[PDB]
């Protein structure tokens, strides 16, 4: 549909990507060590 | 850490009724409710190899690993203090072992290193 | 006192702290605490 | 372990009879059923208390800590 | 004592169990690995070499485990009861003997340490081998423990006996929708994992394989093996005068389509379309790549030159693919027990060890040449120094693969997980039945209840009454009492022996004659094409019964096809049965009397030929008799003892054949949860959680099973005095009511103990942990938390604990990750506390406390608590025959009834179960009990027999009571008699697990999750339970619209979000941050679980554009 700001088809492939907050990807500390078991959400984003 | 009414510095987590709230003993106002439980590279490479070499003879001389872990920091500071350059790599780390062997006060001698 | 006793040597050792973990008169390495002198209260039911 | 002091059912005391019931078996080799009838135990609710007590204190004492 | 062979055949079954016990499946396989299989691995990995310095070699001559060759003593070993108290591995070292080229001269050195392999107890290599209750009393170990399990690093686990299909054999199969397939897997011991499929596409036969790119019609691959004349084929496949020639006739014309017609052209058609494996040389001849294509396939047989036998092995395979297409009755299941190869641990850890050893002798080889690429370090260099660094990979690879029950294989590339399980010390028999249990492979046929069911070809093979329910319903099963597994010996002498017995050869016989006669199939392979097998097979038994050949052979011989079958593959089920020649057996009771003299054991019977082992495949042909009163002049193989079809966990039920069959399957899962006594050293061992019973009682109506396992030497549970009747209405559906007196007398008072441990950890900055304690206040050391903390900081043995009340103090340095500063400046006060606090709603005691050290010099602390309790109402009991029971109410002794003698019943149960549950076993046990009580004599309630009824009522009436025991009694509450008669007597009742004292849980408002802010699942995680979706729909079925809102976000997940109006998305505390004016802001609230919902979909390109209205002004 027209008349809307995001109504171009240009925004239907990734040119920019937003980063979600860290509440969605919490840095959980498993307490097997003094290092935190960082989740797979960040390290996939880190390779990006 | 500071209450809003008595401004106390002592907080006591009550687990008597499995609520795990935080409260001071002075006035009795809760602090928090509903607890939220937690459910160079060339310098890196030259210690990655040195980590293998510390682990090698410790397996040979039956060294328990709280020395080999402790001995790496003794190697780490002398790495910064330019003690490694020129000298032989095999020679310097075996001297670094006996430091922690002496500090831990073990039965391990010094010629057991040099005979191997 | 009536301090720490061995497993099978059964020898009262008041071994001073952060010094050793073994026993005398044997090479054994598992240690038993002896029971206190203090009275304890119980019921009879 | 050891014999209970009383009967679980009625409550009469059986702690003076375990050695006595064993006494009537080593010497004077006797039928076990008529052994405790001589001893004075008529009720069958108490016959189970001594017939079927496994006395495993004898196997437990050999693992003493005192050599 | 007039002995006879009519009812004294039972007495030779203890002569089996005495010389040959119940841990055959674990001890003998582990022993045969240690004794024999260690040499057969190292010989196939010999002569490590190097390319640099080519004249250097190392070879080992032999290996040994345990003692040296210089001392030649037995050993010096840690005790396992000591080893389990230090969380260490109970293992034994391996010594190897090597020779190599040191330099100018070669040198041979002995007794080289390469690792320490674990050994299971009661093996011949452990110190517990054949003790005399005094050495083992010195080693404080219970002699009634069977053993058979590892004590790696503390915990005690056991290998479960796994199984799969019968490998290296073919199976028939039919499917309607996708055609019918013929699976045939083969796994030779060197890297080979190959399975072949014979498919039927629209009436055309092919062979697909996962090393060939396509399928090939069989008319090519028979000419490739030599057989080309194309009249031989239908003569081999079909025969003569049938409809098989009509069905097979499609496949003949396709050789005319390809125009091959000869043996030479038949090969390279395969090698054109072969999936070519990269050999990195690629010599490929276009003549030999097809010659090896007829070698790496169907790995049962490999041929040097002729390819003749391998051709007929395909013809045997493609014969039954048409018989299944002729009619679907000829197909078979993969659920028949003869198509299963059960396999033990000792030859299975042989696969695990050879993976590590081949991984050992190449990592050490990688070290050698790294030294040998030096000019100076090639003359005086010795390689025995570099051993010990590589030796660690074995032992850590051992203990990790046993603790974590997952195995990373390389030559097979397969990940069987969950193979190890911690054994349960809940009951004495709970550890017995876990030694004897079977775990399947779950081949993803979850839709079909075929393998879920029980097969009729299991009578005497393994137990049928013990099978769990729930998630594991029919894939776990249990061993019977008389059972042996076979083992392989050799196929070389038996194929020479059949030629002497007068069978032909495959390379001499005419192809017309093989379908006329039968065929000897050696592990499924035809070699001789026997005629008239009845003379042939019976002369073989006389070689086996006298014992010229091994006894683990099966002479299964079917008649649906023209074939006989020979099996010596080993690892298949069997049991022994006595031979009956004719209308008289071979009983010979004078030899059965000579058994009880003590010189004629179970072993000499099969040595003479009075007994032999039979598998299920020999039970096809045989005609086992029930009894000696059932002998026919055509009747063989008398059944030795009828109640041997139940294991020791199924054996303890008295009179099972009177009880209903589902009521026997219920107790075997629950008898493992009955509490009682465990071991003789149970007051010495320190294990994680122990239920102990104060006063057990050996049951009255015994069994032949329990005296063969000495279960009566340590019972679990006791006998009540049961009056089955309705009373006070508190027992309606299988509840129970007992008397308040007898619990004060001490009926059922259990004991609960629980281990906990800590480890004092050493840090890299050389900082330990301290146990300083008892900070003082107002002239007294102890705080309300510190009355039981002791002078040393370790909590004092001798007194109770209550909630709160730190019993182990612990302080940890705060520089736990800081670098060690090489000085002494500021280390005087860094210890923050991490004390250990007693939880639990009930005050308990300690039992006792120990301290020790680990395998490495690191301090170990182990304390174990102690509390007893009385079974108040709600607690779960049972009946040994499958009647669960919860305590309804606990009333006084004056409230209970009483007989003429005043005998108060211990419990009462309702009469409303016995007609529904059809449980006759309690009804006989009370009769077999009470008369045996008044006679004083303990009675035998066994399966398929036991103590009879008419002789028991005569004793019961001579004492003067009811002949059926249904007595009359008075009333407790009003005094007079009751209008009915009361069936009264003593019944053995066990106490289960699952008591109410550790199942009362309630959470009001406590901890929440981090990602959801929901109440945390887990009773130890302080609970908050899931009101699920199936319960959610029922609320709308009431139409209630507010507690549905309240119990789904108000009681659980309330969260307040401010949202913008136009371009409506959320903002934070007071901002819009998408049209940054922060004015059009609406205060409202949502679920927090809804708040994260449209935040995660915002992470990818989705805009949840929100639109608002007011509630009011409709
Ligand atoms: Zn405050
Ligand atoms: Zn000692
Ligand atoms: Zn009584
Ligand atoms: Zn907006």
């Amino acid at each position: 549909d027209a008349t809307v700001p995001s109504g171009r088809p240009e925004t239907y492939i990734w040119r920019y990507l937003p980063a979600p907050p860290v509440c969605i990807r919490p840095s959980v500390m498993m307490q097997d060590s003094p290092a935190s078991n960082e989740d797979d959400l960040t390290v996939k984003l880190t390779e990006i | 850490p500071v209450c809003k009414n008595c401004h106390g510095t002592e907080f006591e987590r009550d687990l008597s009724n499995a609520n795990n709230d935080l409260v001071c003993k002075a006035c009795g106002v809760v602090s928090e409710d509903n607890p939220i439980v937690s459910e160079l590279e060339s310098r890196e490479a030259t210690l990655n190899n040195a980590r293998r070499k510390l682990r090698a003879v410790s397996y040979a001389l039956h060294i328990p690993e709280y020395i080999t872990d402790a001995a790496f920091q003794w190697y780490k500071l002398a790495l910064a203090n330019n003690f490694v350059q020129g000298r032989r790599s095999q020679n310097v780390i075996a001297s670094c072992l006996y430091v922690a062997c002496r500090k831990e006060k073990t039965h391990h001698m010094l010629i057991d290193f040099s005979s191997r | 006192t009536l301090k720490y006793i061995c497993a099978e040597c059964s020898s009262k050792l008041s071994l001073s702290r952060t010094d050793a973990v073994r026993c005398k008169d044997c090479g054994h390495r598992i240690l038993l605490k002896a029971r206190t002198k203090r009275l304890v209260q119980f019921e009879a039911r | 372990m050891i014999v209970p002091v009383r009967c679980f059912s009625c409550g009469k005391v059986v702690g003076d009879k375990w050695e006595s019931y064993l006494n009537l078996l080593q010497e004077d080799e006797l039928d076990e059923g008529t052994a405790l009838s001589r001893l004075g135990l008529k009720r069958y609710c108490c016959r189970r208390m001594i017939l079927t007590h496994v006395d495993l204190i004898e196997k437990f004492l050999r693992y003493n800590p005192l050599e | 004592d007039e002995i006879n062979t009519a009812q004294d055949k039972w007495h030779l079954l203890p002569a089996f169990l005495k010389v040959k016990g119940l841990v055959k499946q674990h001890l003998d396989s582990f022993n045969y690995f240690v004794d024999t299989d260690l040499k057969k691995i190292i010989k196939a990995n010999q002569l490590i070499l190097s390319d640099v310095d080519p004249e250097f070699y190392l070879k080992y001559v032999d290996i040994r485990v345990g003692k040296k060759s210089s001392s030649s003593t037995k050993d010096y070993l840690t005790p396992p009861h000591e080893c389990r108290l230090r969380d260490m591995t109970y293992s034994a070292p391996i010594y190897v003997d090597i020779e190599y080229t040191r330099g100018r001269n070669i040198i041979m050195h002995k007794d080289v340490e390469i690792g320490r392999m674990p050994i299971m107890l009661r093996s011949n290599k452990c110190i517990l081998y054949d003790a005399d209750e005094s050495k083992m009393a010195k080693l404080n170990e219970c002699p009634l423990d069977p053993g058979g399990y590892f004590i790696v690093n503390g915990t005690e686990k056991v290998i479960l006996v796994q199984e799969q299909l019968s490998k290296n054999r073919i199976i028939v199969e039919a499917d309607e929708k996708k055609g019918i397939v013929q699976a045939s897997v083969t796994s030779s011991t060197h890297e080979r994992k190959s399975k072949t499929y014979v498919i039927t596409k629209n009436g055309k036969i092919y062979l697909k394989h996962n090393s060939i790119a396509e399928e090939i019609p069989i008319a090519i691959v028979l000419k490739a093996c030599g057989i080309l004349s194309d009249l031989e084929i239908m003569q081999l496949v079909c025969g003569n005068d049938s409809s098989y020639q009509d069905i097979f006739a499609v496949n003949l014309e396709e050789s005319s389509k390809l125009d091959i017609y000869t043996q030479q052209q038949a090969l390279e058609y395969i090698g054109a379309k072969v999936k070519t494996m990269r050999r990195q040389k690629l010599t490929i001849l276009q003549e030999g790549i097809e010659a090896i294509a007829t070698t790496v396939i169907a790995h049962l047989t490999v041929e040097a030159l002729d390819f003749r036998e391998k051709a007929l092995y395909i013809a045997m395979m493609t014969r039954r693919v048409v018989m299944a297409m002729y009619n679907p009755k000829m197909i078979d299941d993969r659920d028949y027990v003869g198509n299963k190869r059960l396999e033990l641990a000792g030859q299975l850890i042989s696969l695990l060890f050879e993976d590590l050893f081949k991984k050992f002798n190449n990592d050490f080889k990688l070290s050698i040449d790294k030294v040998l690429k030096k000019p100076n370090r090639a003359m005086e260099y010795d390689a025995l120094l570099s051993i010990n660094v590589h030796s660690n990979n074995i032992t850590s690879g051992l203990n990790r693969a046993i603790s974590t029950g997952n195995w990373s294989l390389k030559r097979f590339k397969m990940e069987r997980a969950g193979v190890t399980h911690v054994l349960s010390r809940l009951s004495y028999i709970s550890a017995l039945g876990m030694m004897t249990r079977i775990s399947s492979q779950f081949e993803k046929s979850r839709k079909v209840s075929g393998p879920r069911a029980l097969q009729p070809s299991q009578f005497g093979m393994l137990c049928t009454a013990d099978t769990p329910e729930g998630e594991a319903c029919g894939l776990v099963k249990n061993l019977a009492l008389m059972t042996h597994i076979t083992t392989d010996d050799e196929e070389e002498p038996i194929k020479k022996l059949c030629y002497v017995l007068g069978v032909e050869d495959i390379t001499l016989i005419d192809s017309a004659s093989l379908h006329l006669n039968y065929g000897v199939y050696l592990n499924g392979t035809l070699i001789g094409s026997i005629r008239f097998p009845t003379k042939f097979v019976t002369q073989f038994r006389h070689l086996r019964r006298t014992g010229k050949v091994s006894e683990f052979i099966s002479i299964y011989s079917n008649s649906h096809q023209m074939a006989v079958h020979i099996a010596t593959d080993g690892g298949r089920i069997c049991r022994p049965l006595i031979i009956v020649s004719d209308g008289q057996s071979r009983v010979k009771d004078i030899h059965l009397r000579k058994l009880l003299d003590g010189e004629l054991d179970f072993d000499d019977f099969l040595k003479l030929g009075l007994v032999e082992y039979l598998d299920v495949n020999e039970e096809n042909d045989s005609y086992i008799a029930l009894y000696e009163k059932d002998i026919v002049p055509s009747m063989t193989h008398l059944e030795i003892e009828p109640f041997t079809i139940l294991g020791a966990v199924a054996g303890l039920i008295p009179y099972p054949h009177h009880n209903q069959s589902p009521r026997n399957t219920y107790q075997c899962a629950m008898g493992k949860q009955a509490i009682g006594a465990i071991a003789y050293n149970q007051f010495k061992r320190i294990d994680t959680l122990l239920y102990l019973m104060t006063y057990p009682q050996q049951p009255m109506v015994k069994t032949k099973t329990i005296e063969l396992i000495d279960y009566d030497k340590l019972p679990a549970g006791q006998n009540a005095t049961v009056a089955v009747m309705s009373y006070s209405g508190y027992d309606i559906e299988d509840a129970l009511v007992l008397n308040k007196s007898s619990i004060d007398r001490g009926f059922g008072r259990c004991e609960t103990r629980r281990k906990t441990t800590t480890v004092l950890k050493r840090y890299a900055n050389h900082t330990q942990d301290i146990i300083g304690g008892m900070r003082v206040d107002e002239n007294g050391d102890p705080i309300w938390q510190h009355q039981s903390l002791g002078p040393d900081g370790l909590g004092e043995v001798g007194m109770k604990v209550q909630s709160g009340q730190i019993y182990i103090n612990k302080s940890v340095p705060t520089n736990s990750a800081d670098a060690p500063n090489p000085n002494n400046v500021n280390v005087q006060t860094q210890y923050r506390e991490a004390p250990v606090i007693y939880r639990g709603p009930e005050p308990s005691h300690i039992d006792q406390v120990m301290m020790s050290v680990s395998d490495n010099d690191q301090a170990l602390i182990k304390v174990l608590l102690r509390q007893n309790r009385r079974p108040e109402l709600g607690d779960k009991f049972s009946s040994r025959h499958g009647q669960k029971g919860v305590c309804g109410i606990i009333v006084k002794q004056e409230d209970m009834p009483f007989n003429d003698q005043g005998i108060v019943p211990d419990i009462i149960m309702n009469p409303h179960g016995f007609p529904s549950r059809m449980t006759v076993g309690k009804m006989i046990e009370l009769i077999s009990g009470k008369a045996g009580v008044l006679n004083g004599t303990l009675e035998y309630g066994t399966c398929f027999g036991g103590s009879k009824l008419e002789d028991m009522s005569k004793i019961l009436v001579d004492q003067g009571f009811n002949y059926s025991g249904k007595d009359m009694l008075y009333s407790g509450i009003t005094g007079e008699c009751l209008q009915a008669y009361i069936f009264f007597g003593p019944i053995y009742y066990q106490k289960l697990k699952h008591m109410v004292l550790d199942k009362m849980h309630a959470r009001a408002r406590g901890p929440r999750a981090v990602l959801t802010r929901q109440p945390t699942e887990g009773r130890s995680r302080d609970g908050g339970l899931r009101l699920g979706e199936m319960e959610r729909d029922c609320v709308i079925a009431y139409g209630a619209s507010q507690l549905l809102l309240e119990r789904l976000m108000i009681s659980s997940d309330a969260f307040e979000v401010d949202v913008c109006d136009k371009c409506g998305l959320m903002g934070y505390s007071g901002w819009c941050t998408t049209c940054k004016s922060a004015e059009n802001i609406i205060k409202m609230t949502i679920p927090y679980a809804a708040k994260l919902l449209f935040q995660e979909l915002l992470s990818m390109n989705i805009a949840p554009r929100l639109r608002l209205e007011d509630i009011f002004q409709q």
